[PDB]
RNA sequence: GGGUGAUUAGCUCAGCUGGGAGAGCACCUCCCUAACAAGGAGGGGGUCGGCGGUUCGAUCCCGUCAUCACCCACCA
RNA sequence: UCCUCCUAAAGAGUAACGGAGGAGCACGAAGGUUGGCUAAUCCUGGUCGGACAUCAGGAGGUUAGUGCAAUGGCAUAAGCCAGCUUGACUGCGAGCGUGACGGCGCGAGCAGGUGCGAAAGCAGGUCAUAGUGAUCCGGUGGUUCUGAAUGGAAGGGCCAUC
RNA sequence: CCGACUUACCAACCCGAUGCAAACUGCGAAUACCGGAGAAUGUUAUCACGGGAGACACACGGCGGGUGCUAACGUCCGUC
């Protein structure tokens, strides 16, 4: 149980999140993925946050 | 090349009178040149295995391939994919060239030399042989290297017999025993 | 007579919820596109014309018709294809 | 006292014991002896036949013991209720089905390897019967 | 928080540090106590208890333990070493205008410690530099006896990759470190530099300044030379990992040459003084720092006050 | 009959979810002494109970058996 | 509590203080694609180098491997390597399977956007089956849906999540 | 050092014979189950929805087994 939980939010300005989790002790560096955003109907990135 | 069109002419006329082959694609012929250096000390530090490729891209005129561990064994303190060796493979006009300036300016240079054994084949015509000395060939300076490290040298041939492979060898001489 | 009586343990005696495998339409029966025709494990019976598999290698139908079992191939494995009858 | 040694599993199920054998005939010696009856025989009892048989014919001629154990049986503790997991392994028993040749000898004469027989048979516990060899 | 100065601040801390140990000694105790009780038997058909059982269990807790560096910091044995180490001769340094170092002369004799001291820029780094051979000086005339190995520690720690983790930057991966003769466990080696347990997955990013320093170390000091050039090493340390240090430097059979700005550490270990002044000289002087002091008292000058303080505002 | 713990040098014992494996006294040599003791210098020791097992490592982790040490066998 | 095998009697299911083992995770690659590739083990020759390191050719043919138990499966590989990447998408969903229900699972196809590929195509996590916790109460973000005279607001609801 | 010579041999590797296995299978029934068609027979016997329940201590016998001692008018399943 060392994946805590985080959530990339939208960078398009809504406030849209995908959650998932990441192992921030391997993994320290923040993650950013071009997902689907269904507010804006577009793929843009989202980058971790809390 | 240098000795390929040697070959082309007298190890070719030799043999087609030596086994009655039917056939010029009979004869046999070397097709590769394998140089191996495991340095197995790696382990302890990758500089080793980088100066032991050094060493073999100065002799012959490629970049060694690192090659590591296939298997983990308990015995050698290793574990799969330790990078552990260097191997060069030579074909076609850097093999002919390797060969002629091995077995002219390389074989003569080895420290109480007086032939190198005929009986050393794998039985499929391949030779085989070690060096224990990598200064015996002249691209070492003196001046950049640290060791000693020795080398090995696979001669791949497509002979079928260690008879064909011995036959093959011997007409460009070759220093045995 | 404080001898009359004994006892002990037993260290295994779990087991796991049956999770209701096996071929659920067999050969000659007619199914609508969907319908679940084998639910496997690995790879028993293996997709042909006209069904499909699942992540699970569930094998269902992809089209209307009936269900039919072969034994096609260079391997001798075992094939639902469907017949759109 | 024959067992296997690096058994797969501890412990074994009672199982049923039916139907007729298949080592059916001597095949490595000249002499055998046949199980004419049905039951398991024991580690203790392959032996006590086997020391019956080598002294009877003293050291001369070859024994072969075509019946192994092979299947543990368990027992649970004296004065120990029902329940608590299976007893432990205790002994191990060969199943034997009607025709199975248990031993088999060679090199000694009939008259002897009769009566070499008739002394192990009086230690198990199953009908058997003296079987000579043939030419199939 | 605490009012107060730094030694009543530190009797305070080892009380406090000393309090935490009896009470978790006492916390041992009684869960070594407890635990005896709960392996005993029902006797019969009473109680036991499930209040005591839970007790038990919450206090079986968890305590943190200190992460004190301590001794240590393994400074590993270089070659041996013969009588010349290092001399230079009427060495000379300038850059445009300003000169640094101007007809310098000095031999260090083996098993020495010198420590370098000065001001800012005078020349400290440089005569490292020099030393090492990256830099070549106007007047020539270095030279190190042909057994010296050099281990050179850099002022600035900007060489690590701040993405591998502790165990793989310093090792470079491979299981088994070699050390000159020896051949040593890396995690072992890392461990040596208390990075003791999980430690070794920390990134070098996530380490922290001190963390940082000691990792340094840890890299810099598996070359096993038998000369050192320490060039501020005990930057980011603290007082703990500094006393490992400076123990560490005296049980050392090479000579190491540390630049520092720390002058109680420099004198709890230097034997040879080199201090830099102005227009360029290099005064060198063999012996400790209460000597040294000594010398300038015999040979003194009549003055004390060095500063100004101007100001900031207007 | 059910349960728990321990096993580390000749002895008594420490020992990190890894890292030749350590301490006292015992043993070896040499000093000291008429000679021993005591004292001082140097030195060596190991089945980590045993076949077993997820493991970058099994002493400490991994079912087990071997032994000795306990504990419980109540209403009955 | 959950997963694998046997008991379990060739559909499913099937008990015991029956016989054996495992889980309470891991992975922004160990996911997606597009190319490429094929093991274990042994024999022969070869410098330190041997019982076993790397090399060469011969047998062999998956006895190998799979992130972790066991079972089933895997060569068109599901195994190994590399480039580009984020489909580990959003709304749905014909039809099924399995449950007493709560629930759980498989799923073609549709719409919007996307990645890889020249394309056909594949991709809604991982070879599959464990890796988990109803509701209440409360927290965070969004949404004027509501807003106790009215305009706000508080508090609610809805969506995402702790 | 190269080991130079002894097994009235412990012994898996290959071959020839011969067994055993719930958790072995290069094989493999009878039955049972699933689906379709065709009659004859059966007061619809089938399914769905709705009103009312009771019951959820079972027993023995046959057959297939676990456990037990191939004990028990023992115990636990499957089927009649
Ligand atoms: N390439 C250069 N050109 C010009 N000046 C330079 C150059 N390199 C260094 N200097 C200057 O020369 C002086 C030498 O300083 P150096 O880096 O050697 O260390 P130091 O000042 O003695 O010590 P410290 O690093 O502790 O401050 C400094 O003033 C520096 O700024
Ligand atoms: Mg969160
Ligand atoms: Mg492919
Ligand atoms: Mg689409
Ligand atoms: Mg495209
Ligand atoms: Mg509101
Ligand atoms: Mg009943």
């Amino acid at each position: 149980g060392i994946r805590e939980k985080i959530k990339l939010v939208s960078s398009a300005g809504t406030g849209h999140f995908y959650t998932t989790t990441k192992n921030k002790r391997t993994k320290p560096e923040k993650l950013e993925l071009k997902k689907f955003d269904p507010v804006v109907r577009q793929h843009v990135i989202y980058k971790e946050a809390k | 090349a240098k000795l390929h069109d040697y070959y082309k002419d007298e190890v070719v006329k030799k043999l087609m009178t030596e086994f009655n082959y039917n056939s010029v694609m009979q004869v046999p012929r070397v097709e590769k040149i394998t140089l191996n250096m495991g340095v197995g000390e790696a382990i302890a530090d990758k500089k080793l295995l980088d100066n032991a490729a050094a060493d073999l891209a100065a002799i012959s005129g490629q970049k060694p391939l690192i090659t590591k561990a296939r298997k983990s064994v308990a015995g050698f303190k290793i574990r799969q994919g330790y990078p552990i060796g260097c191997k060069v493979t030579l074909r076609g006009e850097r093999m002919w060239e390797f060969f002629e300036r091995l077995i002219t300016i390389a074989v003569p240079r080895i420290r109480d030399f007086r032939g190198l054994s005929a009986k050393s084949f794998d039985g499929r015509g391949n030779y085989s042989m070690g060096v224990r000395e990598q200064i015996i060939f002249p691209e070492i300076d003196y001046d950049k290297v640290d060791r000693v490290r020795g080398l090995d040298i696979t001669i791949t041939t497509t002979a079928k017999s260690d008879e064909e492979g011995r036959a093959l060898l011997a007409a460009f001489d070759f220093p045995f025993r | 007579m404080a001898h009359k009586k004994a006892g002990g343990s037993t260290r295994n005696g779990r087991d796991s919820e049956a999770k209701r495998l096996g071929v659920k339409r067999f050969g000659g029966e007619s199914v609508l596109a969907g319908s679940i025709i084998v639910r496997q494990r690995g790879t028993k019976f293996h997709a042909g014309a006209n069904v499909g598999c699942g992540r699970d290698h569930t094998l269902f139908a992809k089209a209307d018709g009936k269900v039919k079992f072969e034994v096609k191939g260079p391997k001798n494995r075992k094939f639902i294809s469907i017949e759109a009858e | 006292m024959l067992q296997p040694k690096r058994t797969k599993f501890r412990k074994m199920h009672k199982g049923r014991n039916r139907g007729l054998a298949q080592g059916t005939d001597v095949s490595f010696g000249s002499f055998g002896l046949k199980a004419v009856g049905r039951g398991r025989l024991t580690a203790r009892q392959i032996e006590a036949a086997r020391r019956a048989m080598t002294r009877a014919v003293k050291r001369q001629g070859k024994i072969w013991i075509r019946v192994f154990p092979d299947k543990p049986i368990t027992e649970k503790p004296l004065a120990v209720r029902m329940g608590k997991g299976k007893g432990n392994v205790e002994y191990w028993v060969a199943l034997i089905q009607p025709g199975k040749v248990l031993y088999e000898m060679d090199g000694v004469p009939e008259e002897l390897a009769r009566e070499a027989f008739k002394l192990a048979a009086a230690k198990l516990p199953i009908k058997t019967t003296f079987v000579t060899k043939t030419v199939m | 928080p605490w009012e107060g100065n730094y030694s009543s601040w530190l009797e305070q801390k080892d009380q406090r540090l000393a309090q935490e140990a009896s009470q978790e000694a006492a916390r041992r105790k009684s869960i070594e106590k407890e635990l005896e009780w709960v392996r005993q038997g029902t006797k019969g058909r009473q109680s036991k208890g499930k209040a005591r059982l839970a007790r038990f269990e919450e206090l079986n807790s968890t305590e943190y333990q200190k992460r004190n560096e301590t001794n240590e910091l393994f400074i590993p044995p270089g070659p041996r070493l013969g009588d010349k180490v290092l001399e230079v001769s009427n060495l000379r340094k300038s850059y445009g205008d300003r000169l640094l170092i101007d007809s310098l002369s000095f031999s260090i004799p083996k098993g020495a410690i010198v420590g370098i001291i000065g001001p800012n820029g005078a020349g400290k780094s440089t005569l490292f530099r020099m030393i090492s051979g990256q830099e070549q000086p106007d007047s020539g005339t270095i030279t190190l006896g042909e057994t010296v190995k050099l281990a050179s520690v850099d002022q600035f720690r900007d060489s690590m990759d701040n993405s591998k983790t502790v165990w793989e930057e310093v090792s470079g991966g491979l299981d088994i470190m070699k050390i000159g003769n020896t051949e040593m466990p890396s995690r072992a080696y890392v461990g040596r530099f208390n990075f003791k347990g999980v430690d070794q997955g920390k990134r070098v990013g996530e380490l922290s300044g001190g963390e940082r320093g000691r990792l340094h170390l840890a890299k810099l000091l598996q070359v096993g030379g038998n000369m050192l050039l320490l060039d501020q090493p005990t930057n980011d340390l603290d007082i703990e990992t500094l006393r490992a240090l400076e123990n560490a430097l005296l049980e050392f059979p090479g000579c190491a040459m540390v630049i520092s700005h720390d002058r109680w550490f420099l004198d709890r270990i230097a034997t040879h003084i080199l201090d830099y002044q102005d227009e360029g000289k290099v005064e060198f002087f063999e012996g400790n720092f209460t000597e040294y002091e000594e010398y300038k008292k015999r040979t003194l000058g009549a003055d004390a006050l060095e500063p100004k303080r101007i100001k900031y505002k207007r």
